C-alpha cells in the first residue's frame, strides 16, 4: 500500500533527534537576518530583506516583519508561507483570550500556544513540520516589554537580545560584547542596525534591503504604541546612525 | 524498476503489472466456457475430483444472479464469489428502483465497473477471476466475458482458464458451422464436448462436469441447472466424441 | 520475496504469498479429523500441549445445536471465525426460524476470509477449519481454508501429518459412509483413521477430543474419562 | 436557593446567601452555604434550579483554578467575570442550558479596588456598587438607594447588609434561615461566624 | 480503499531543502515566458500563447484570466494547476469575503488566500505542490494599482515590473532599463510587447500574444445602467485586432 | 487521520522508537530529586552556553501540577509542556469529582499512563522525556518522589537523578545517601543536592536551580544568592 | 525513485505517471478523427475485432454521452467506460442543477479538471484515456473539445488521435491551408462523413470496409452513431467518385 | 519497512514473535496450582539500590478470587489489569455472581490480536492469571500477546523461565499443600535470580477460596526464606 | 397519532414450594373486547430449570423472552456450559428490562 512513499516525519534518529526538526532549522540558517533587542523603555526588531531586486515594490511590502495585536509583534525568518498560517492563527488566538477575559493576551500565552501547535506537528499527524522561526516582540502588564523565540521543534526561550536565521553565531557574539542592561531605545537601534551590518553577506548595508520596527512606551502617557518603519523613515535613522 | 510492486502504477509501457500478475492466477485455474444459442445461452466449468472423498455434486461452482442471470468464473474462487455478491447487490439496487429486472449489458457494466475500480488505487488487489456471464433480456440473449482489467465484450463464445486455447478452438468451428444459429438443447451437448476436450490440458486428475443454461423456450428465460437425464445425456454425447 | 510484504500484492506467476504463508500456518497446527455417514458426523481432534504441566489445546467448538468445528492453526483467529458462526446462526434462528443450513454457513465464512486477502492493512485469517452439521439435507462435513476456499466432503484431515489419516479415509470410503444409526462405530473409524497420523505419541485419556452431531444427537463434546471408551 | 445580595463599599465586596434548601413542603438542609472561592481574591454566590447551580459553580471553580496554576498568576475579577458570562451566554443557546444566576465579588489587587458583578442565567454582565438576584431585589434595591454611600466602611457595609436582611424577614413569605456572610477585600476571604 | 496518503509527501532534505517545491520551480522555469509591468494609472500582463497544435483553436484556451471585475491573472508552468487555481481563486474571492462584506476583496489579501491554498499543498497528506507561478494584477480603492507573483511555495512579492518562466532572466534586465516611476498606461503597453517578442520565436501577432490591462473603469463592459456608484469593471483583455495596432507603431 | 505504527517491536525484542526517546532524555540537562526526614528537593541544571537570556520570563525548568506536588524533567522541553498541561487539568479534574488532591503516587500512575499510551497508538511518536514528580499527599507528612520514564514504567525513590551526566550524579547519592537515616532537615537535604550536582554542573552561579518542597502545600524557589552560598560552603569544605 | 511510481516531481520538474498514462492512450492501437461541418461535427474512429468469437456489436470506443454530446476515446476500455461514466453522470446532473443542457466545452473542461486532480492527488492513478468531446453546441455550434490525462483541454477546428495520429494531422492542415476556412464547407452531414473517411484513407493509406470503421455524428439537438449499413451506403458514395 | 500483522514464510505473525523475545528479557515470575490454593511469586529487580523496592508492583488484584503477576514491558501490563478488573465487575453486575477465572483470561487475551493498520503493536507483556471459581476450582494460566492461553498446574515466565520450567517438572505433584507451593516458588526464584534472594528484591503471593487473592507482608516472606534455608541445610 | 402500545391481557401467577416452584397462566389473548386466540401460550421453558412469562404488550412480551432466551444460550457459549442460577437470570433480565427505560416493555415479568 501506501506505507511504502512515508517519509515518517515524527520519529527520532538513533542519537535521540528530530530529522525534520534538525533539518527545518538548516532552512532557516539561510534565511534573511533577524534580530531582536529589549531596552528598559521599549523593544526593537530588525530584519534583513532576502536579496532584492531594483523592480520590487518596497513600500507596500510586508516579509519579515506582522503584527500579532496592538501590543504584540514577530519577525519571521524562514518560509514567509509557512510563517502566514501560524501567524493568523495567532492573531486569532489573541481575539478569543480577549473575547473571553475582556484583557490583552500575555505575551507568553500567545507565544506558548504558537510554540505548542509547532510541537504537535513533531510529534504527531505525520506531517512536516512548519520551516519557520519567530522573533515575539511585546508589552503587558505583568512582565513589561518582553523578547521571545520559537523555533520548529516548538521550543521557545526568552532573551534580552536575539537574532534568528543566518549568521546567528556571529551576530550573537556582537550582541553580546555591545549590550547592557541599562541601555534605551534610541541606542538599542544603533545596535540592531550596526550589528546587522556587519553579518550581513551583501555589499553594504541599504534602506530598500531593511525591515525595522519599534514597540515604545513613547505614546502619551502609560501606552504602548507600535511603529512598522517607512522606507523613508528607515532611510533616515541609516543616515542618523551614520551608516550610510 | 519496482514498477509490479504497486496496483494502479503504471509502468514505462503504459502498463499496470499488477493487473497482468491477476491474469496468470485466471490461466492457473480450471476451465470455464460460455456458448450463446438461438434464444438463450449455455455455461459449462470443469470441476477438479482432488480426491474420492469429495461428495459428487455437492460443490457447485457456477452461481445465479438475480433470477435470469448466470456467472461462472475461472481463477481464484473466493474472488469470483465476492464479485457475484457485489453482482447480487447491483442487480437488486437496479431492480428495487427501476422495477424491471437489470439487463444484461447494464448487469455487465456494473461489473466491469467494480473491477476497473480495484486497478485504481495501490490500496486494494485486482480480482484474480475472469468471469463468463450473462443472461436472457426483453432485447433478447447476450454473452459476456469479464478480465481482470475490467475490460469486457459481448461474445458469441467464450472460454478462460487452462484450456483457454482448446476451448477457443472448438467454439470458433461451430461459429463458422453454424452461421444461422446454434440451438439451445444443441449447445448443452457441444458444452459437455468443449470442456472434455479442454480437459486434455488437465489430465491428471479426472473431474466432474457441471453445466447451466438460460434459455426463452426451454427455461422460460430463467437461469437453470442440468441435471438428472439431460445431464447424463450431455455426458453420454461428449464421451462418444472425445472416442 | 519482493511480492510477500502484504496480501494486497500478486507475484510474477500470479501467487498471494501471505495467503500461502497463513496456509503454513496449518501445516504447523496438531492433526483433526473429519467423516460423516448419511445419519450422524464426526469430528476427532488431537490437541496439543505445551509441557507435562500445562493443559491441552482445546480444538473443538461448538456454534449452534446442529453445528460445530475443529480447528488447527492460530486459535485466536479461530475463535474470532466461530463467533462469526454463532452469530449467522443465530440470526437465522431469530429472523427467520430457521437453523442455518451448513453449506451457507461455508459460504460465509469463505466470503469472511475473501476480504481480508484483497484489502490493504489486513491480513488473511492463520487457521483451517472443519465444520461438521446435521440440517435438513441430512449429515455435513465441510473443509475451511483460509484462502476463502470451502470444500464439503465425505471425510477428510488438516493439520501436521494429516496426509496419513487422509489416504485411510480414502480407502474406507465405502465402509465408513454407510455406517447409519450406529455413534460409536462411526467414531471408531474416526479414531482408527487420526491413529494413521501418529508419530511416536498415543492416544491417551486427556490427548484425545472427539465430537458428534446427527439426526436424534445435538452437537456434543467429548472430553477426559468420557473418550476412554474409544482408546 | 432563593437569595444572594452583593455590597460593594470603599475597601471590599461583602455578599450575603441564604442557608435554606427547600424541596416540596421540607426544608431539608439550614446551613447551606451558597458560594465558591474562584481564586483567592474571588468570591462567586449563585442561586437558581437544583443541582445546575452546584454543578456550574463547581465548574468554573476548576476552570479557574486551572488557570492559576498554569500561569501561576491571579486573574482580575474583571476578568474572571467576563469568563463567567461567556460560559452562560453559550449556555443559554445550549440543548438544556444551565439555570444559575451569579454575584461575582473581587478585590482587584492591581487597582486596589473592591468590585462587584452580577450575572444572570442569560449571561446579562452588569458591575454594581450593590446588586441582588431574585424577589430579593424588589426590597433590597430601593433600601440600598437611600442608605448607602460610596465612601463606607466595611462595618459600616455589614450595618447596613443587616438592614436589608431584618428587611427580607419581614416581608418575604418565605423562610430563608438566615444568612451566610462572607468579606472580600484586600488580605482575601473571610467568613461572619456570628450573623 | 480510501485515500492511506495522510502523511507529507514534501520534506525536508538533510541540506534543509524543500525538494518538491524546487522541483516545482524547475517545472515553471520550463514554462513559457510570461510578464507584468505596473504603470501610475494601469497594469498591464502578457504572455504568449503557445499553441499545442495549429488546429487547435487558440482562442478557447485562455492563459489571461479574469478573477474579479478588478482583479487579472496570469501564468507560466503547468496549464491543468494554474486552471484549477483559478476556479478556486474566483469562489474564494466570494465565500471569504464578497458574501461577508458586499464587496470584492483588495488584490493583496486575494493574492493572500490564493497563497493559502497553494501552501497547503505543499503541507497537506498525499499531495504534491502546484506547478505554476502566478502573476497578479489589480485595482482596489485604497491601494491602487498593484502586482504580485505567487510561488509553489506560497510566497508572495509585489513588483513594479516582472517576467517568469523560459526567458524571465533576461526579461527582467529588459524591465529594469525600461521601467521608470512616470510610466503612462499605454508606454507600459509598449514596453510589454518588445519584452515580449525577446522571448517569443515564431509568430508575433494578436492572434498568438495574450495582453490584459488593469485600467479605467469601463461602463460600456458593465451590462447594466441606472446605478451610479456601479461603473463597470477595471480588468480588460485586449482583443487580437487592439495588439496589431500597436504591432505598426511599434 | 495518520495512523502509521512508529513504535514497533524488532527482531531481539526492543521497541527501538522507545529506547531512542530514552537517549533524547539523555541529552537533555541534568535533573536530580532527593527526599530528607520532612521535605523533597528537585535540583536542576541549566546549560550555560546561554547568555543574554531573560530568567524572569524563560520557562522554568520545575513546574507545579498543583499547590501541593511538582515536576521536573529531562529531555525535549516542549514535549515536556504537553505532559505538564494534561497533569494539570487531570489535577483539577480529581478535585472535582473525589474533593481531595490527588496523591502523588496517581499523579504519577496518570502521566506514566500518558507516557505508555504513546508507545502503542497509531500515527504519534513517544515522548522524549523522564519526569521527576514530588510533593507530599493530602494531611500526609511523608515525602514522595516519583519517576517516569518514555517506556511508560514509572517507580518511588529515595534519592533519583535523570538527564546528561545522570550516572555520574547517580554514583554519588548510592553512597552520600543513606537510607536508615536521611537528611533530617531542609538545609542538609539542600546541600546534598547542590553537592550532587557539582559533580556534574561547571560553575555554581545561575547554572543551578533549586526548589524545595514541604508539607501541606509550602513550595519555594531559592534565588541565586540563596544558592551560592550553599556552593561557597561547600567549596571551602572541600578543599582540605 | 518512488517519484516515478507517483504522482510527484521529479527532479527535472516531471509527473512520470502522467507520461505513462499518455503512452497507454495507444494500447489498443486504434487511430480517431474529428472534423466540423457547417450544421454538424463528425467523428470517426477505426473498429478492429481480432477475435471471431467476439460479437462485433458490443465492440466500440464511442459513447452517447447526453442527447447533444458525443465522445470517444483512445486508451484501454476499462479506463474509456469509467470515463464514459462519469461524464455521463456529470451531464445529467449539470441539466439538473442548471437547467439547461451541459455545453460540450464545459464539460470537456470538467473532465479535465477530474483528470487534474489525478495528476495531483497520490492515491488516485490518472486515467490512461484521451477524451475527444463533440457536439453542435447551441451558442458556440460545432464544437471538437479534448482531454488527456495531463488534465490539458482544448477547442479544435478539427483533430486526430492515436498511434497514426501525426500522418492524420498533418494531411487536415494541408487542407484547411488551402480551403482557407475553419470548417468543412459542406451542407450535409452525409458529406463531411465522406470527406472524414477519404482523407483518413490518404493518411493511413489502408482501404476500409464497413466492419473496419465506426462513425459518430452531432447535429442540432441530438448526437449518434452510424450502423455498419449506414457506414456501407457511405463507402459506396466514395467509391463512385 | 514493512505491514505490522504480516506473516512470516514459516506461518507466524513477526510482530507477535518479536514480542516474545521481549518478555524473555523480563524479571522471572513463577506460578504453582495446588488443592489447597494457588501461589504466584516474581522478582522485583530494582535497577539501582537508591530505588524504593516496596513500589514496584509487578503482582496485581483482578478481583477477589482472581491475582495477576506480569514479566516483561511492564507498563503495557496496567491498561490489560485495566481492562481485566472492569470485565470481572461488570459480569458482577451484569449476573449477580463472580466471574470465571477461563472466562476472564479469555476476556483479557480479546484484547491481544487488537492491533495492527486498534492500537499499533502487540503487547510485550506476559502474564500468570491465578485464581479460584466453583466450577473448575483452583486455577492457573499463562496469558501471552498471541492471544493464546494455556492452563497450567505449575509455570515459570521471563528470563529465568526454562530452567524454572525444568524445575517445576520435576518437583510438582497433585498432592502438594499450599506450604510445600510457597517454598518451592522461594526456591526456585533464589536458583534463577542474579542477585540473592530476599524479602525485598522478591514478593510472594497467594489465592485461596476462603481469604481470597493476598500479597505477602515483606515480614511474612521473610520467615519463609528463613525456614526455606533451614530445611535445605537439614539434609 | 400512532401509539406504539397495546394490551393483550390475561393473567399470570407464580408460587415456590420447598423443592419445587410453579409458573401458570392462561392461555387467551385479547385486544379491547375481541378475543385473538383461545390457546396462545405466554409461559416459556428457557432452559436451565428457568421458567418465564411476560405478561401485558405480547409484542413486547414475546421480544424479551426471545431475547433472554438468546441470552441463556450465549451464557453458555461464553462461560464453559455453566448453568445459569436462577438469581443470575433476574439480575440479567433487569439490565434488559432497564435499557429500555427510556421506551420500556409494558410487561410485567415473572420467572
Ligand atoms: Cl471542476
Ligand atoms: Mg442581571
Amino acid at each position: 500500500g501506501s506505507r511504502r512513499y512515508d517519509s515518517r516525519t515524527t520519529i527520532f534518529s538513533p542519537e535521540g533527534r528530530l530529522y525534520q526538526v534538525e533539518y527545518a532549522l538548516e532552512s532557516i540558517s539561510h534565511a534573511g537576518t533577524a534580530i531582536g533587542i529589549m531596552a528598559s523603555d521599549g523593544i526593537v526588531l530588525a530584519a534583513e530583506r532576502k536579496v532584492t531586486s531594483t523592480l520590487l515594490e518596497q513600500d507596500t511590502s510586508t516579509e519579515k516583519l506582522y503584527k500579532l495585536n496592538d501590543k504584540i509583534a514577530v519577525a519571521v525568518a524562514g518560509l514567509t508561507a509557512d510563517a502566514e498560517i501560524l501567524i493568523n492563527t495567532a492573531r486569532i488566538h489573541a481575539q478569543n483570550y480577549l473575547k473571553t477575559y475582556n484583557e490583552d493576551i500575555p505575551v507568553e500565552i500567545l507565544v506558548r500556544r504558537l510554540s505548542d501547535i509547532k510541537q504537535g506537528y513533531t510529534q504527531h499527524g505525520g506531517l512536516r513540520p512548519f520551516g519557520v522561526s519567530f522573533i515575539y516582540a511585546g508589552y503587558d502588564d505583568r512582565y513589561g516589554y518582553q523578547l521571545y523565540t520559537s523555533n520548529p521543534s516548538g521550543n521557545y526561550t526568552g532573551w534580552k537580545a536575539i537574532s534568528v536565521g543566518a549568521n546567528t553565531s556571529a551576530a550573537q557574539t556582537l550582541l553580546q560584547m555591545d549590550y547592557k542592561d541599562d541601555m534605551k531605545v534610541d541606542d538599542a537601534i544603533e545596535l540592531a542596525l550596526k550589528t546587522l551590518s556587519k553579518t550581513t553577506d551583501s555589499s553594504a548595508l541599504t534602506y530598500d534591503r531593511l525591515e525595522f520596527a519599534t514597540i515604545r512606551k513613547g505614546a502619551n502617557d502609560g501606552e504602548v504604541y507600535q511603529k512598522i518603519f517607512k522606507p523613508q523613515e528607515i532611510k533616515d535613522i541609516l543616515v542618523k546612525t551614520g551608516i550610510t | 524498476t519496482g514498477y509490479d510492486l504497486s496496483n494502479s502504477v503504471f509502468s514505462p509501457d503504459g502498463r499496470n503489472f499488477q493487473v497482468e500478475y491477476a491474469v496468470k492466477a485466471v490461466e492457473n485455474g480450471t476451465t470455464s466456457i460460455g456458448i450463446k444459442c438461438n434464444d438463450g445461452v449455455v455455461f459449462a466449468v470443469e470441476k477438479l475430483i482432488t480426491s474420492k472423498l469429495l461428495v459428487p455434486q455437492k460443490n457447485v461452482k457456477i452461481q445465479v444472479v438475480d433470477r435470469h442471470i448466470g456467472c461462472v468464473y475461472s481463477g481464484l474462487i473466493p474472488d469470483g464469489r465476492h464479485l457475484v455478491n457485489r453482482g447480487r447487490e447491483e442487480a437488486a439496487s437496479f431492480k428495487k428502483l427501476y422495477k424491471t429486472p437489470i439487463p444484461i449489458p447494464a448487469f455487465a457494466d456494473r461489473l466491469g465497473q467494480y473491477v476497473q475500480a480495484h486497478t485504481l488505487y495501490n490500496s486494494v488487489r485486482p480480482f484474480g477471476v475472469s468471469t463468463i456471464f450473462g443472461g436472457v433480456d426483453k432485447n433478447g440473449a447476450h454473452l459476456y466475458m469479464l478480465e481482470p482489467s475490467g475490460s469486457y465484450w459481448g461474445y458469441k463464445g467464450a472460454a478462460t482458464g487452462k484450456g483457454r486455447q482448446s476451448a477457443k478452438a472448438e467454439l470458433e468451428k461451430l461459429v463458422d458451422h453454424h452461421p444461422e444459429g446454434l440451438s439451445a438443447r444443441e449447445a448443452v451437448k457441444q458444452a459437455a464436448k468443449i470442456i472434455y476436450l479442454a480437459h486434455e490440458d488437465n489430465k491428471e486428475k479426472d473431474f466432474e462436469l457441471e453445466i447451466s443454461w438460460c434459455s426463452l423456450s426451454e427455461t422460460n428465460g430463467l437461469h437453470k441447472f442440468v441435471k438428472g437425464d439431460l445431464l447424463q445425456e450431455a455426458i453420454d454425447f461428449a464421451q462418444k466424441e472425445i472416442n | 520475496n519482493n511480492y510477500d510484504g502484504d496480501t494486497v500484492t500478486f507475484s510474477p506467476t500470479g501467487r498471494l504469498f501471505q495467503v500461502e504463508y497463513a496456509l503454513e500456518a496449518i501445516k504447523q497446527g496438531s492433526v483433526t479429523v473429519g467423516l460423516r455417514s448419511n445419519t450422524h458426523a464426526v469430528l476427532v481432534a488431537l490437541k496439543r500441549n505445551a509441557d507435562e504441566l500445562s493443559s491441552y489445546q482445546k480444538k473443538i467448538i461448538k456454534c449452534d445445536e446442529h453445528m460445530g468445528l475443529s480447528l488447527a492453526g492460530l486459535a485466536p483467529d479461530a475463535r474470532v471465525l466461530s463467533n462469526y458462526l454463532r452469530q449467522q446462526c443465530n440470526y437465522s434462528s431469530l429472523v427467520f426460524n430457521r437453523k442455518l443450513a451448513v453449506e451457507r454457513a461455508g459460504h460465509l465464512l469463505c466470503d469472511k476470509a475473501q476480504k481480508n486477502t484483497q484489502s490493504y492493512g489486513g491480513r488473511p485469517y492463520g487457521v483451517g477449519l472443519l465444520i461438521i452439521g446435521y440440517d435438513k439435507s441430512g449429515a455435513h462435513l465441510l473443509e475451511f481454508q483460509p484462502s476463502g476456499n470451502v470444500t464439503e466432503l465425505y471425510g477428510t484431515a488438516i493439520g501436521a501429518r494429516s496426509q496419513g489419516a487422509k489416504t485411510y479415509l480414502e480407502r474406507t470410503l465405502d465402509t465408513f459412509i454407510k455406517i447409519d444409526g450406529n455413534p460409536d462405530e462411526l467414531i471408531k473409524a474416526g479414531v482408527e483413521a487420526i491413529s494413521q497420523s501418529l508419530r511416536d505419541e498415543s492416544l491417551t485419556v486427556d490427548n484425545l477430543s472427539i465430537a458428534i452431531v446427527g439426526k436424534d444427537t445435538p452437537f456434543t463434546i467429548y472430553d477426559g474419562e468420557a473418550v476412554a471408551k474409544y482408546i | 436557593m432563593d437569595i444572594i445580595l452583593g455590597i460593594r463599599v470603599q475597601d471590599s465586596v461583602i455578599l450575603a446567601s441564604s442557608k435554606a434548601v427547600t424541596r416540596g413542603i421540607s426544608v431539608l438542609k439550614d446551613s447551606d452555604d451558597k458560594t465558591r472561592q474562584l481564586s483567592p481574591h474571588t468570591l462567586m454566590s449563585f442561586a437558581g434550579e437544583a443541582g445546575d447551580t452546584v454543578q456550574f459553580a463547581e465548574y468554573i471553580q476548576a476552570n479557574i483554578q486551572l488557570y492559576s496554576i498554569r500561569e501561576d498568576y491571579e486573574l482580575s475579577p474583571q476578568a474572571v467575570s467576563s469568563f463567567v458570562r461567556q460560559e452562560l451566554a453559550k449556555s443559554i443557546r445550549s440543548r438544556r442550558p444551565y439555570q444559575v444566576n451569579v454575584l461575582i465579588g473581587g478585590y482587584d489587587k492591581k487597582k486596589n479596588k473592591p468590585e462587584l458583578y452580577q450575572i444572570d442565567y442569560l449571561g446579562t454582565k452588569v458591575e454594581l456598587p450593590y446588586g441582588a438576584h431574585g424577589y430579593s431585589g424588589f426590597y433590597t434595591f430601593s433600601l440600598l438607594d437611600h442608605h448607602y454611600r460610596p465612601d463606607m466602611t466595611t462595618e459600616e457595609g455589614l450595618d447596613l447588609l443587616k438592614l436589608c436582611v431584618q428587611e427580607l424577614e419581614k416581608r418575604m413569605p418565605m423562610d430563608f434561615k438566615g444568612v451566610i456572610v462572607k468579606i472580600v477585600d484586600k488580605d482575601g476571604i473571610r467568613q461572619v461566624d456570628d450573623f | 480503499m480510501t485515500d492511506r496518503y495522510s502523511f507529507s509527501l514534501t520534506t525536508f532534505s538533510p541540506s534543509g531543502k524543500l525538494g518538491q517545491i524546487d522541483y516545482a520551480l524547475t517545472a515553471v522555469k520550463q514554462g513559457v515566458t510570461s510578464l507584468g509591468i505596473k504603470a501610475t494609472n494601469g497594469v498591464v500582463i502578457a504572455t504568449e500563447k503557445k499553441s499545442s497544435s495549429p488546429l487547435a483553436m487558440s482562442e478557447t484556451l485562455s492563459k489571461v484570466s479574469l478573477l474579479t471585475p478588478d482583479i487579472g491573472a496570469v501564468y507560466s508552468g503547468m496549464g491543468p494547476d494554474y486552471r484549477v487555481l483559478v476556479d478556486k481563486s474566483r469562489k474564494v474571492a466570494h465565500t471569504s469575503y464578497k458574501r461577508i462584506y458586499g464587496e470584492y476583496p483588495p488584490t493583496k489579501l486575494l493574492v493572500s488566500e490564493v497563497a493559502k491554498i497553494m501552501q497547503e499543498a505543499t503541507q497537506s497528506g498525499g499531495v504534491r505542490p502546484f506547478g505554476v507561478s502566478l502573476l497578479i494584477a489589480g485595482h482596489d480603492e485604497f491601494n491602487g494599482f498593484s502586482l504580485y507573483q505567487v510561488d509553489p511555495s506560497g510566497s508572495y512579492f509585489p513588483w513594479k515590473a516582472t517576467a517568469i518562466g523560459k526567458g524571465s532572466v533576461a526579461a527582467k534586465t529588459f524591465l529594469e532599463k525600461r521601467w521608470n516611476d512616470e510610466l503612462e498606461l499605454e508606454d507600459a503597453i509598449h514596453i510589454a510587447l518588445l519584452t515580449l517578442k525577446e522571448s517569443v520565436e515564431g509568430e508575433f501577432n494578436g492572434d498568438t500574444i495574450e495582453l490584459a490591462i488593469i485600467g479605467d473603469e469601463n461602463p460600456d463592459l458593465l451590462g447594466y445602467t441606472g446605478i451610479p456608484t456601479d461603473k463597470g469593471p477595471r480588468f480588460r483583455k485586449l482583443t487580437s485586432q487592439e495588439i496589431n495596432d500597436r504591432l505598426e507603431a511599434l | 487521520g495518520y495512523d502509521r505504527a512508529l513504535s514497533i517491536f524488532s527482531p531481539d525484542g526492543h521497541i527501538f522508537q522507545v529506547e531512542y526517546a530514552l537517549e533524547a532524555v539523555k541529552r537533555g540537562t541534568c535533573a536530580v530529586g532527593v527526599k530528607g526526614k520532612n521535605c523533597v528537593v528537585l535540583g536542576c541544571e541549566r546549560r550555560s552556553t546561554l547568555k543574554l537570556q531573560d530568567t524572569r520570563i524563560t520557562p522554568s525548568k520545575v513546574s507545579k501540577i498543583d499547590s501541593h506536588v511538582v515536576l521536573s524533567f529531562s529531555g525535549l522541553n516542549a514535549d515536556s509542556r504537553i505532559l505538564i498541561e494534561k497533569a494539570r487539568v487531570e489535577a483539577q479534574s480529581h478535585r472535582l469529582t473525589l474533593e481531595d488532591p490527588v496523591t502523588v503516587e496517581y499523579l504519577t500512575r496518570y502521566v506514566a499512563g500518558v507516557q505508555q499510551r504513546y508507545t502503542q497508538s497509531g500515527g504519534v511518536r513517544p515522548f522524549g522525556v523522564s519526569t521527576l514528580i514530588a510533593g507530599f499527599d493530602p494531611r500526609d507528612d511523608e515525602p514522595k518522589l516519583y519517576q517516569t520514564e518514555p517506556s511508560g514504567i514509572y517507580s518511588s525513590w529515595s534519592a533519583q537523578t535523570i538527564g546528561r551526566n545522570s550516572k555520574t550524579v547517580r554514583e554519588f547519592l548510592e553512597k552520600n545517601y543513606d537510607r536508615k537515616e536521611p537528611p533530617a532537615t531542609v538545609e542538609e537535604c539542600v546541600k546534598l543536592t547542590v553537592r550532587s550536582l557539582l559533580e556534574v554542573v561547571q560553575t555554581g552561579a545561575k547554572n543551578i536551580e533549586i526548589t524545595v518542597v514541604k508539607p501541606d502545600s509550602d513550595i519555594v524557589a531559592l534565588s541565586s544568592e540563596e544558592i551560592n552560598q550553599y556552593v561557597t560552603q561547600i567549596e571551602q569544605e572541600k578543599q582540605e | 525513485g518512488y517519484d516515478r511510481h507517483i504522482t510527484i516531481f521529479s527532479p527535472e520538474g516531471r509527473l512520470y505517471q502522467v507520461e505513462y498514462a499518455f503512452k497507454a492512450t495507444n494500447q489498443t492501437n486504434i487511430n480517431s478523427l474529428a472534423v466540423r461541418g457547417k450544421d454538424c461535427t463528425v467523428v470517426i474512429s477505426q473498429k478492429k475485432v481480432p477475435d471471431k468469437l467476439l460479437d462485433p456489436t458490443t465492440v466500440s470506443y464511442i459513447f452517447c454521452i447526453s442527447r447533444t454530446i458525443g465522445m470517444v476515446v483512445n486508451g484501454p476500455i476499462p479506463d474509456a467506460r469509467n470515463a464514459a461514466l462519469r461524464a455521463k453522470a456529470e451531464a445529467a446532473e449539470f441539466r439538473y442543477k442548471y437547467g439547461y443542457d451541459m455545453p460540450c466545452d464545459v464539460l470537456a473542461k470538467r473532465m479535465a479538471n477530474l483528470s487534474q486532480i489525478y495528476t495531483q492527488r497520490a492515491y488516485m492513478r490518472p486515467l490512461g484515456v484521451i477524451l475527444t468531446f463533440v457536439s453542435v453546441d447551441e451558442e458556440l455550434g460545432p464544437s471538437i473539445y479534448k482531454t488527456d490525462p495531463a488534465g490539458y483541454y482544448v477547442g479544435y477546428k478539427a483533430t486526430a488521435t492515436g498511434p497514426k495520429q501525426q500522418e492524420i494531422t498533418t494531411n487536415l492542415e494541408n487542407h484547411f491551408k488551402k480551403s482557407k476556412i475553419d470548417h468543412i464547407n459542406e451542407e450535409s452531414w452525409e458529406k463531411v462523413v465522406e470527406f472524414a473517411i477519404t482523407h483518413m484513407i490518404d493518411a493511413l493509406g489502408t482501404e476500409f470496409s464497413k466492419n473496419d470503421l465506426e462513425v459518430g455524428v452531432a447535429t442540432k439537438d441530438k448526437f449518434f452513431t452510424l450502423s455498419a449499413e449506414n457506414i456501407e451506403e457511405r463507402l459506396v458514395a466514395i467509391a463512385e467518385q | 519497512d514493512r505491514g505490522v500483522s504480516t506473516f512470516s514464510p514459516e506461518g507466524r505473525l513477526f510482530q507477535v514473535e518479536y514480542s516474545l523475545e521481549a518478555i524473555k528479557l523480563g524479571s522471572t515470575a513463577i506460578g504453582i496450582a495446588t488443592k489447597e490454593g494457588v501461589v504466584l511469586g516474581v522478582e522485583k529487580r530494582a535497577t539501582s539500590p537508591l530505588l524504593e523496592s516496596d513500589s514496584i508492583e509487578k503482582i496485581v488484584e483482578i478481583d477477589r478470587h482472581i491475582g495477576c503477576a506480569m514479566s516483561g514491558l511492564t507498563a503495557d501490563a496496567r491498561s490489560m489489569i485495566e481492562h481485566a478488573r472492569t470485565a470481572a465487575v461488570t459480569h458482577n453486575l451484569y449476573y449477580d455472581e463472580d466471574i470465571n477465572v477461563e472466562s476472564l483470561t479469555q476476556s483479557v487475551c480479546d484484547l491481544a490480536l487488537r492491533f495492527g493498520e486498534l492500537m499499533s503493536r502487540p503487547f510485550g507483556v506476559a502474564l500468570l492469571i491465578a485464581g479460584h471459581d466453583a466450577d473448575d476450582g483452583y486455577q492457573l494460566f499463562h496469558a501471552e500477546p498471541s492471544g493464546t492461553f494455556y492452563r497450567y498446574n505449575a509455570k515459570a515466565i521471563g528470563s529465568g523461565s526454562e530452567g524454572a520450567q525444568a524445575e517445576l517438572l520435576n518437583e510438582w505433584h497433585s498432592s502438594l499443600t499450599l506450604k510445600e507451593a510457597e517454598l518451592l516458588v522461594l526456591k526456585i526464584l533464589k536458583q534463577v535470580m542474579e542477585e540473592k534472594l530476599d524479602e525485598n528484591n522478591a514478593q510472594l503471593s497467594c489465592i485461596t477460596k476462603q481469604d481470597g487473592f493476598k500479597i505477602y507482608d515483606n515480614e511474612k516472606t521473610a520467615e519463609l526464606i528463613k525456614e526455606l534455608k533451614e530445611k535445605e541445610a537439614a539434609e | 397519532q400512532f401509539n406504539p402500545y397495546g394490551d393483550n391481557g390475561g393473567t399470570i401467577l407464580g408460587i415456590a414450594g420447598e423443592d419445587f416452584a410453579v409458573l401458570a397462566g392462561d392461555t387467551r389473548n385479547i385486544t379491547d373486547y375481541s378475543i385473538n386466540s383461545r390457546y396462545e401460550p405466554k409461559v416459556f421453558d428457557c432452559g436451565d430449570n428457568i421458567v418465564m412469562s411476560a405478561n401485558g404488550f405480547a409484542a413486547d412480551g414475546d421480544a424479551l423472552v426471545k431475547r433472554f432466551k438468546n441470552s441463556v444460550k450465549w451464557y453458555h457459549f461464553d462461560h464453559n456450559d455453566k448453568k445459569l442460577s436462577i438469581n443470575s437470570a433476574a439480575r440479567n433480565i433487569q439490565h434488559l428490562l432497564y435499557g429500555k427505560r427510556f421506551f420500556p416493555y409494558y410487561v410485567h415479568t415473572i420467572i
